[PDB]
Parts: C-alpha cells; structure tokens; sequence
C-alpha cells in the first residue's frame, strides 16, 4: 500500500435488508495449451493480489 | 395486491412537479427539505454525487 492519501467516493446504494455475516471473492482462471490438465489441474491464474 | 414487509419501499410514484421562480421569496421543497427564502446564481461546483 502506498503511502499516499486519497478519498473514496460513493458507487451505488443497494436496498437489500438481509443479514450478513461472512463474505468470499471470486476468481478469474485462464486455461490454454501452455497448461495441459483437466480442469482440477489445467489452468493458469496470473500475477494478482488483495 | 399489496405486500408489507419488513425493508423499505422501492415504488411510490409522487411526480407532481411545479415550475421555478427566482429573485423571489418563495418557499421551496426541492428534494424533501423544506426552506424559506430566495434563490440565484452559485459559481461555486459541486462534485457529481452531491
Ligand atoms: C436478521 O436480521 C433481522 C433484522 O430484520 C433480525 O431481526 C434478526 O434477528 C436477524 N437474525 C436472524 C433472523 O437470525
């Protein structure tokens, strides 16, 4: 995280009124010819963290 | 049919609009805030979202 300041402006605003409690992100996988498998071992992901 | 539920509303359809006036003492209700006094001209700009 860079050392800098910055604000953070609304997006949407979404009437929903349930309970949450726990939450995952999802994920984006890439399979080609370059990663010969099945798809429980086939694929590619590329350079991301959060 | 009518449906009551514990979330807030999502259609109501007020509409029921009027006409503007300026330079002139008039009382107004602009988006559900009540006043009374007299309207212009601002230079100042405000950011999208206010
Ligand atoms: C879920 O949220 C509601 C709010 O309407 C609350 O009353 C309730 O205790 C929460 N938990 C449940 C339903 O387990």
């Amino acid at each position: 995280l860079p050392q800098g300041f910055s604000a953070l402006e609304p997006l949407v605003d979404l009437p929903i009124g349930i309970n949450i409690t726990r939450f995952q992100t999802l994920l984006a996988l890439h399979r080609s010819y370059l990663t010969p498998g099945d798809s429980s071992s086939g694929w590619t992901a590329g350079a991301a963290a959060y | 049919s009518f449906e009551l539920l514990h979330a807030p509303a999502t259609v109501c359809g007020p509409k029921k609009s009027t006409n503007l006036v300026k330079n002139k003492c008039v009382n107004f209700n602009f988006n559900g805030l009540k006043g009374t006094g007299v309207l212009t001209e601002s230079n100042k700009k405000f950011l999208p979202f206010q």
